[PDB]
């Protein structure tokens, strides 16, 4: 596996993020901080070259 | 918990005589022969999942008018101080029995002779007519009814409705039962609701009561744009993606992002639009409705004289001294306001926000041109038919178009948070 | 199932653990009946290892069932009677008021019950954490929790 | 883990792909229509004691 | 559209998407026609890899017919009850004897048609009452499953 | 000390009957409500006094 | 000679007895599909007038 | 929800029977036989068996 599970239904995405909420409402939301790509830079910088 | 039954006839738009006529009538018991068109009107309106049109009703709106003139005019009969119920007409139509179940045509005997000169705004308590006040549950059915009536005829605006915020009411049966509407329109929801209803009368505390209640206040906390997908109450929220639109649909979702923050305590205010085009928003008007349910059980706070017209003023059921008064507010120009709030949040773009107003602009352009044309062939048929004058919508005037209190009343409803 | 359930600590975010419904008293089961008052030992001798939220509300509710006829504790819900079968209280808008304030149950009208309530809350185990792993050179994928 | 504090309970857990400052089509992760805030697993009380 | 023979239908259903090369009577309403309503038009994306719950589209069709349709599932929409409704009102006329459950969590829309306004269920408890008045083998046998 | 006239009532009710009488002294002493303390209680007899919720 | 000779099982006990017994009486669903004939048996009529 | 019924119904408190006559009915069988037994001493019928 590898991004499987993100190719169920519209990948057009922009970020995870995960949380559950409680009997009475409230909720908690974790929101991982994406540090960089390298990658995903190269990818662009051949792309303005 | 309501204790005095009362309702408001609606008054002649200038008229020697109610807003309705032989053939408008006919048009309405044409499927159904009963004046409580609750049900059958739900059917016509389809949802509102489209504009829906007729030769002799050309708006919801208007159906929601007329069916509150027929029983405007049929029910001053049986409520006469007399209180007999058969023995004349209204316009070839007479009851069917003491309990009001039905209208038919009138025998030739009595057709024969002239019919009841009804009379406008007129204030009635059901307790005084023997057949309601003997059996409880029919009168609370009906009341559900009658309310819905009166909160259409207070003012010449449109439908009042009632939106309260209280943490307490969220109970263990409320979260379980509301689960269920995940996915529904608001549409969708409210029509069963009323069906359930009319079946069991609801409770003043009861579960579906304060359910209804709490779905009322999430419509409008979003209608207003005060709670979205990024900011929930209790995870939960009104959508809508195609804002502006001619016939809108919101669907109640949820969502985990974030759950904003309630102040402990009680609080409720009414709300009406006051813009005409109102006779075209299914929503606005269901809102009423519902609200309307909400008092053959519950006494609801008092509405301040100083809100309603003359006529309706002191109406030991309804308008007070010392209530709360009635915010209203334009259709076109809360669409801004719901999207000004949401863009300040930071969840819509400056753009999008313009690619909505514009739409909302072309929508009222539409609905207008309409209301004002069809209000025209009105006038033009009373002058030609003066014996049988009526109004196919609800008289508006060139000034309900204005803005005022819109934006005062936009955050009105923000407070309640 | 003993194994299982311990490895379940372990994901109870994906995965919830609760005891068989076959694992309660046959038709809800009488305090009358040798073999019942065993199976609600078993019952509650077993619940605390189960991941599930509500073991609580079931251990205690299990008891009120058996007990109709003899002892009543008052129900909130005029709808839900004292013999809704126990398994059946999954999640937590279903806890019934009397449960969370012992308060309410009369030690006249149900003198068992109540003490059943009291040993619940008085001695139902208790939550603890644990240091695991060296997040300093393996990093942690906790989420919810402190990594 | 919460004992009786009911109002803390967990009740669902779900997944996001959009980012916090977008409103979308709520597509409810299918994590979230599980009646626990898990997959049921059952075991036999009998065993365990 | 489903059936074999379809890529016919992808024509008659969206006429804006024809090219315009003529003068042709037809080219020239074509021609004339606003480009974007065609396809899809707004839906109720609901689980993330499930169905639309519902969707909005422009095709060919007639005014008449879909209003009638649409009137018609006003009527059901009207009698949709909800397994919460379902678990309480059962649970109601058992009196507690027997105890069933509804799930809690997002569903998919259901649409059950049941719920009935009293007046109907009179209205043919009468037709049922009728048929049957004077005529004792006809509710003899009515009896004597009760019995 | 305060004592449920209803209770009382069928006390010696039920005791002039010969019928089961002794489940009913604890409910002598009024609790917090007349009424309320009974609308819960499944002792002595619904010739008495039944309950229909409130 | 039912009035005068009545008898209950030896070890009877009510709310588990009528637990059994009930039970699968609420397994036949008869009832729902009825509703929806009243409905129909109804728009005829009217259709009729 | 009403139910009409041709007879008292005093809802049993108990799981767990045993006989009784304090019922509606049982006091008509008494009744019914303390009569027959007055009939049978009579003064005036009594000498005839």
């Amino acid at each position: 596996m590898l991004l499987e599970p993100l190719l169920s239904g519209d990948p057009r995405m922009t970020q995870l993020a995960i949380q559950y909420q409680q009997y009475n409402g409230r909720t908690f939301n974790v929101i991982p901080e994406m540090p960089g790509s390298v990658i995903a830079d190269c990818v662009q910088l051949t792309a303005e070259v | 918990a309501r204790a005095a039954f009362l309702f408001k006839t609606v008054g002649f738009g200038g008229l020697q005589n109610v807003p309705i006529n032989d053939e408008l009538s006919s048009h309405l018991l044409r499927a159904g022969n009963s004046p409580w068109q609750l049900t059958q009107f739900l059917d016509w309106i389809s949802l509102g999942r489209g504009l829906a049109t007729s030769a002799l009703v050309p708006t919801a709106g208007s159906r929601y008018y007329q069916m509150s003139c027929l029983l405007s005019g049929t029910l001053q009969i049986p409520f006469r101080p007399n209180h007999r119920w058969g023995d004349i007409r209204f316009l070839r139509l007479v009851w069917s029995a003491p309990t009001l179940d039905g209208l038919v045509v009138a025998p030739p005997q009595v057709l024969a002779q002239p019919a009841l000169q009804a009379q406008a705004d007129r204030v009635y308590d059901c307790d005084d007519y023997p057949f309601l006040a003997r059996d409880p549950r029919f009168k609370h059915r009906v009341y559900q009814q009658l309310s819905a009536v009166t909160l259409l005829n207070l003012t010449g605006f449109g439908p009042i409705s009632y939106v309260r915020v209280d943490e307490d009411m969220w109970s263990g049966d409320v979260n379980q039962l509301l689960m269920n509407y995940f996915g529904h329109t608001f549409a969708e929801i409210a029509y069963t609701l009323c069906q359930a209803s009319a079946n069991r009368p609801w409770e003043h505390d009861g579960t579906y009561a304060r359910m209804t209640q709490i779905i009322l206040s999430l419509f409008w906390l979003s209608y207003v744009g005060v709670i979205h997908q990024q900011n929930t109450y209790r995870t939960f929220y009104f959508q809508c993606n195609r804002r502006g639109d001619a016939a809108e649909v919101w669907i109640l979702s949820c969502s985990l992002n974030h759950s904003a923050q309630i102040r402990p305590g009680n609080r409720s205010l009414f709300v009406m639009p006051t813009s005409p085009d109102w006779n075209m928003d299914v929503n606005l008007i269901l809102s009423s409705t519902l609200t309307g349910c909400l008092c053959s059980g519950s006494q609801l706070p008092l509405i301040d004289n100083n809100s309603v017209p003359a006529v309706s003023r002191n109406i030991h059921g309804w308008t007070g001294r010392a209530g709360n008064q009635l915010h209203g507010f334009q259709v076109r120009r809360m669409v801004t306001e719901f999207c000004d709030r949401l863009r300040r949040d930071g969840v819509m773009t400056q753009a999008q926000q313009n690619q909505i107003e514009a739409l909302a602009d072309q929508t009222q352009q539409f609905k207008r041109d309409k209301l004002e044309a069809w209000a025209r062939e009105d006038d033009q048929y009373n002058q030609a038919n003066p014996n049988s004058t009526m109004f196919r919508t609800k008289p508006f005037t060139n000034a309900q178009w204005g803005r005022g209190n819109t934006g005062a009343t936009s955050a009105a409803i923000a407070a309640l948070i | 199932s003993f194994r299982v359930a311990l490895a379940g600590w372990l994901y109870n975010g994906v995965v919830t653990t609760v005891i068989d419904d076959s694992s309660y008293p046959k038709d809800g089961g009488s305090v009358t009946s040798l073999e019942n008052l065993w199976d609600f030992f078993i019952l509650a001798l077993a619940l605390p290892l189960t991941t599930d939220p509500c073991a609580p509300v079931k251990a205690f509710m299990t008891l009120a069932n058996m007990m109709v006829g003899f002892e009543t504790i008052p129900m909130d819900n005029q709808i839900y009677t004292q013999s809704r079968r126990a398994s059946a209280f999954s999640t937590p808008h279903t806890w019934p008021r009397c449960f969370m304030n012992i308060q309410l149950i009369s030690p006249i009208d149900a003198p068992i019950l109540r003490q059943w309530a009291e040993i619940i809350h008085r001695y139902w185990p208790n939550p603890s954490q644990i240091r695991y792993g060296a997040p300093n050179v393996f990093g942690s994928a906790n989420l919810f929790t402190p990594p | 883990y919460v004992r009786l504090d009911r109002d803390r309970v967990p009740t669902m857990v779900g997944v996001t792909r959009q980012s916090r400052d977008t409103i979308t089509q709520p597509a409810l992760s299918l994590s979230t229509t599980n009646t626990t805030v898990g997959v049921p697993l059952a075991l036999d009380a009998r065993a365990i004691t | 559209l489903p059936g074999p023979d379809a890529e016919k239908w992808y024509s008659i259903m969206y006429p804006t998407r024809m090219g315009t090369p003529n003068v042709s009577k037809i080219c020239n309403f074509v021609a004339s026609c606003v480009r974007n309503r065609v396809g899809r038009f707004d839906r109720a994306q609901m689980m993330n890899g499930a169905m639309s719950e519902w969707v909005d589209v422009f095709e060919t069709s007639d005014a008449l017919t879909v209003s009638i349709r649409g009137r018609w599932m006003a009527r059901l929409a009207r009698m949709n009850i909800n397994p919460t409704e379902i678990e309480w009102a059962l649970t109601e006329c058992a009196q507690g004897y027997v105890t069933v459950t509804s799930p809690y969590a997002p569903s998919v829309n259901r649409l059950m048609p049941y719920r009935i306004s009293n007046a109907e269920r009179q209205i043919s408890q009468i037709i049922r009452i009728m048929n049957i008045g004077n005529n004792a083998t006809v509710i003899q046998p009515v009896l004597q499953d009760i019995s | 000390e305060h004592v449920n006239v209803f209770v009382a009532n069928a006390l010696v009710g039920a005791f002039l009957s010969n019928q089961a009488f002794y489940d009913l002294l604890p409910l002598l002493i009024i609790n917090d409500t007349m009424i309320g303390d009974l609308l819960g209680t499944g002792a002595s007899l619904s010739q008495f006094f039944q309950s229909h919720g409130d | 000679v039912a009035l005068l000779s009545g008898k209950y099982p030896p070890d009877l006990v009510t709310n588990v007895w009528y637990a059994d017994a009930i039970y699968p009486m609420y397994a036949d669903t008869e009832v729902f599909s009825n509703l929806q004939r009243d409905m129909i048996t109804c728009e005829a009529v009217q259709t009729l007038v | 929800e009403v139910l009409l019924l041709p007879i008292d119904h005093q809802p049993a408190n108990v799981t767990t029977p045993t006989l009784d006559f304090t019922n509606e009915l049982t006091n008509w069988r008494a009744r019914v036989c303390e009569l027959m037994k007055n009939l049978v001493d009579n003064q005036r019928y009594q000498p005839g068996w």
